[PDB]
DNA sequence: TGCCCCCCCTTCGGTGCTTTGCACCGAAGGGGGGG
């Protein structure tokens, strides 16, 4: 006897019509078992071809987890679904979450299955389960309850969510709790033992409502230890023509970010037509120019701030040897954060797994810092990414992405 | 008494009305054979006659069955299809015999009058109206509306196909020991049961279908191999495609070559080594479908090589899940690649080919990677897993490529097979400037209006060159400047350009290009022993860059 | 002079940085195949 919250699509927008991609035998078997159990429990019901919508579905295993977990790629539906901030159901984002010494991420999406979904909106959740060798045509379903991975699920469930958290929040006023998609982010400045203890309390606190993929898992973050990667100029005692050419190139590029950078005095050193390996000494004027440029790169960029109404963009460069650099911004050359990753899973053997890890890491940081996930510019060929990325995806959400091919003419973020 | 097959709700697109297309003139031979078929549907109840209150109509025609003495009724619902809602097709792919496991007993059925045994939506039948001339338009004639799925309506395939699955669902769940491959009305059913039990379950299935109004005539009931299915022939231990007819015409039109290349592709799924590069190359061009094309010396040999492959009958084997999948790739030249998939040596599950040329400039390694990606996805579709790869590329070559390339790339678990021609990188760019090698500052520029330009260089030893160029572009002159420096330098050279364009191309170590010039640059790069390319910004007063920029500008 | 699905090869127009030329990619029309 729970009334359904009516949901609309953005005016002038149809529903998602995204084709189902092929699934490995292990993923189909998992889905067929998961859907058989969801159909018995009424969480999903079969449909036919008269429903013109469709969203891709597959399955993942979270880190250090041996059990499958259904994942629907609701990216297309989420972009077409009415923004609930206009409905005032938006979840505010706490600026103090990134400052906590520890942050645990709990998968609470399971609770969304208790809330029914608006009848008129269920047709938009249609998905199709394929079969190996196309033995059986696609078997289509749709959701009757709040589906995991849909941006409307946490929004509608928030009214129920806040009540469940009421007693724990009042007993622990210094703990930060943020809800994003199927995940709950819980941060504290406590000691790890006390922190993990409080997290266990919140779990059992949830089962108190549970009796009235699973919840037992949690992942630890430490945002207070997150660092950035600035643009750096090498320190040499002797410079070759080539070195100064690279430096002038890099500085000339960097001037789009720091408008005070000059290269006039350094360029004049390349006045002749010299061999690239010729060592040339720095003039008195060029010595001060370099030092002053280093000074400029030390201070922050002027007029760079986070605008809550603009999308986040993330660019990633493969630097080689397991090193990966990234920048996050809303306006070009106004980076809100720059970073570097190294020695991730896959390092020195698998580019795609490493990049998959990088995208997950950057998204997780964006959620903690701004409550948004960025749109990624990926340094990979579309076909290469689409063939493998699902083998390494371990998150319950999926960010937007596009594919780029930018030869590194200037090693700008990594020497 | 049959079980009524629940109707599928169907609607027209909002604000759109039924079709009104009338009928085009029909030959008497066709007008006659039609009325006989319409009356049969009236008897069986497939069509109702009352149509005076119906303002709609859709043209009708007919064509024969594939090598059959029976005409086929078709309705041109193209107009109704536009005004009909959109459906989500449930047919996601085509089964392949290499994905089948061996079975002790097998059967193949066909449902008689598939579309006409499924009840159409009550409210939608009015728009399926159609008129047939009684006698050459002498009298008004018999109008009809469909009571079942008609042919020509875009919703017929998906609706019948979805209904076919809802009918089979209870039989499969109550009989897990059986496998049923459903493709439209075609039906494959196999089990390892004793033949007697198999015939029993088969008849139980025939009865189940007849219980929902679906007949399985004995004329289409295949009981003995070789079973004809999906265009193949299924034997107990091996499978094969149905014979391929290659046109041997001595005068080739554009459409002839199209049909030829089409059958060669279809044959490539089991016949290994098929090539279509030179034959398809004859098709490139805005020629009419009827224009005659003379086969090139290369195209004639390529056709001859393919003929030799098709002379011998080839068969594939079936899938054993207990064994790993092997995929082996060989380079065929000119961006062509064939492969074989197998579990035991020399017993192929299937074969295939990759010859896609994507990108203006590429190399064999990128293409081998693309071939691997094709085979991987194909393997997941047919078996749901990735095969282990045997590739004609050394671990060292691949390591050098993927670790240095600026794009993320990867290949699943694989091993080297020494089967020339091997894939390799044809040149390597230095990471540091070369000591004692001449430094060429290259540059080029072209006039946007006259399309005239200049390319040239100046070196640290005083060597200089400027060459005039006609009908060119900025980008072309930049490549030309680099080309000149390569021609005029010794075996080791430092080259400084400001062309991001040229550097992006060259730094990816292409070995093939659609650009004659780039190919010439590649030929030079292969001859060098050390080559260091560096980029500098323009108009910054840099070394020879300011000097070379004035010369060619 | 129909409908639905898969595949390869060529062409063509839209898109975005290599920029006003060139590279990429998806749609479409040709062919093969299935019902
Ligand atoms: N060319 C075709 N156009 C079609 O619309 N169909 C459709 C989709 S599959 C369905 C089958 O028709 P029905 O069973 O009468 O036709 P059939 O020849 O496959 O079978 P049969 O004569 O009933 O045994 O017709 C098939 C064609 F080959
Ligand atoms: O890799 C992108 C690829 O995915 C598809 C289909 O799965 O679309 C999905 O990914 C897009 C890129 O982020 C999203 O914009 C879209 O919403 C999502 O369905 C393809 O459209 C695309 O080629
Ligand atoms: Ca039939
Ligand atoms: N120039």
């Amino acid at each position: 006897p729970i009334e359904t919250v009516p949901v609309k699509l953005k005016p002038g927008m149809d529903g998602p019509k995204v084709k189902q991609w092929p699934l490995t035998e292990e993923k189909i078997k998992a889905l067929v078992e998961i859907c058989t159990e969801m159909e018995k429990e009424g969480k999903i019901s079969k449909i036919g071809p008269e429903n013109p919508y469709n969203t891709p579905v597959f399955a993942i295993k979270k880190k250090d987890s041996t059990k499958w977990r259904k994942l629907v790629d609701f990216r297309e539906l989420n972009k077409r679904t009415q923004d609930f901030w206009e409905v005032q159901l938006g979840i505010p984002h706490p600026a103090g979450l990134k400052k906590k010494k520890s942050v645990t991420v709990l998968d609470v999406g399971d609770a969304y299955f208790s809330v029914p979904l608006d009848e008129d909106f269920r047709k938009y959740t249609a998905f199709t389960i394929p079969s190996i060798n196309n033995e059986t045509p696609g078997i289509r379903y749709q959701y009757n309850v709040l589906p995991q991975g849909w941006k409307g699920s946490p929004a509608i469930f928030q009214s129920s969510m806040t009540k469940i958290l009421e007693p724990f929040k009042k007993q622990n006023p210094d703990i930060v709790i943020y809800q994003y998609m199927d995940d709950l982010y819980v941060g504290s400045d406590l000691e790890i033992g006390q922190h993990r203890t409080k997290i266990e309390e919140l779990r059992q606190h949830l089962l108190r409502w549970g009796l009235t993929p699973f919840l037992w898992m949690g992942y630890e973050l430490h945002p207070d230890k997150w660092t950035v990667q600035p643009i750096v100029l090498p320190e040499k005692d002797s410079w070759t023509v080539n070195d100064i050419q690279k430096l002038v190139g890099k500085l000339n590029w960097a001037s789009q970010i720091y408008p005070g950078i000059k290269v006039r005095q350094l360029s004049k050193l390349l006045r002749g037509t010299k061999a690239l390996t010729e060592v040339i000494p720095l003039t008195e004027e060029a010595e001060l120019e370099l030092a002053e440029n280093r000074e400029i790169l030390k201070e922050p960029v002027h007029g760079v701030y986070y605008d809550p109404s603009k999308d986040l963009i993330a660019e990633i460069q493969k630097q080689g040897q397991g090193q990966w650099t990234y920048q996050i911004y809303q306006e070009p050359f106004k980076n809100l954060k720059t970073g570097k990753y190294a020695r991730m899973r896959g390092a020195h053997t698998n580019d795609v797994k490493q990049l998959t890890e990088a995208v997950q890491k950057i998204t997780t940081e964006s959620i903690v810092i701004w409550g948004k996930t960025p749109k990624f510019k990926l340094p990979i060929q579309k076909e290469t990414w689409e063939t493998w990325w699902t083998e390494y995806w371990q998150a319950t959400w999926i960010p937007e992405w596009e594919f780029v091919n930018t030869p590194p003419l200037v090693k700008l973020w990594y020497q | 008494p049959i079980s009524p097959i629940e109707t599928v709700p169907v609607k027209l697109k909002p604000g759109m009305d039924g079709p009104k297309v009338k009928q085009w003139p029909l030959t008497e031979e066709k007008i006659k054979a039609l009325v006989e078929i319409c009356t049969e549907m009236e008897k069986e109840g497939k069509i109702s006659k009352i149509g005076p209150e119906n303002p709609y109509n859709t043209p009708v025609f007919a064509i024969k069955k594939k090598d059959s003495t029976k005409w086929r009724k078709l309705v041109d619902f193209r107009e109704l299809n536009k005004r009909t809602q959109d459906f989500w097709e449930v047919q996601l792919g085509i089964p392949h015999p290499a994905g089948l496991k061996k079975k002790k007993s097998v059967t193949v059925l066909d449902v008689g009058d598939a579309y006409f045994s499924v009840p159409l939506d009550e409210d939608f039948r009015k728009y399926t109206a159609f008129t047939i001339p009684s006698i050459n338009n002498e009298t008004p004639g018999i109008r009809y509306q469909y009571n079942v799925l008609p042919q020509g309506w875009k919703g017929s395939p998906a609706i019948f196909q979805s209904s076919m699955t809802k009918i089979l669902e209870p039989f499969k769940k109550q009989n897990p020991d059986i496998v049923i491959y459903q493709y439209m009305d075609d039906l494959y059913v196999g089990s390892d049961l004793e033949i007697g039990q198999h015939r029993t379950k088969i008849e139980e299935l025939r009865q189940h279908l007849l219980r929902w109004g679906l007949t399985t005539p004995d004329k289409k009931h295949q009981k003995e191999p070789p079973f004809l299915w999906m265009g193949y022939e299924l034997h107990p231990d091996k499978w094969t495609v149905q014979p391929i007819v290659l046109p041997e015409k001595d005068s080739w039109t554009v459409n002839d070559i199209q049909k030829l290349v089409g059958k060669l592709n279809w044959a490539s799924q089991i016949y290994p080594g098929i090539k279509v590069r030179q034959l398809s190359k004859l098709l490139r061009g805005t020629k009419a479908l009827t224009e005659v094309i003379p086969l090139t010396e290369e195209a004639e040999l390529e056709l001859a090589e393919n003929r030799e492959i098709l002379k011998e009958p080839v068969h594939g084997v079936y899938y054993d899940p207990s064994k790993d999948l092997i995929a082996e790739i060989q380079k065929q030249g000119q961006g062509q690649w064939t492969y074989q998939i197998y579990q035991e040596p020399f017993k192929n599950l299937k074969t295939g080919k990759y010859a896609r040329m994507r990108g203006a400039h590429t190399n064999d390694v990128k293409q081998l990677t693309e071939a691997v990606q094709k085979i991987t996805t194909e393997s997941i579709v047919i078996w749901g897993k990735t095969p282990k790869f045997k590739l004609p590329i050394q671990k060292e070559t691949w390591e050098t490529w993927w670790t240095e390339y600026w794009q993320a790339t990867w290949i699943p678990e694989w091993e080297f097979v020494n089967t020339p021609p091997l894939v390799k990188l044809w040149y390597q760019l230095e990471k540091e400037p070369i000591v004692g090698a001449e430094t060429f500052y290259v540059d080029g520029a072209a006039n946007r209006e006259t399309k005239l330009g200049k390319a040239g260089y100046v070196t640290n030893k005083g060597r200089q060159k400027v060459v005039p160029l006609t009908n060119t572009t900025n980008q072309k002159t930049e490549l030309q400047a680099i080309y000149l420096a390569l021609q005029d330098s010794g075996l080791e050279v430092n080259i400084v350009t400001n062309s991001q364009y040229a550097l992006g191309i060259i730094q990816a170590q292409p070995d093939k290009s659609e650009s004659e010039l780039v190919n010439q640059i590649i030929e030079q790069l292969i001859k060098k022993e050390k080559v260091y390319l560096a980029w500098v910004p323009a108009h910054k007063g840099i070394g020879g860059n300011e000097q070379v920029d004035k010369l060619v500008s």
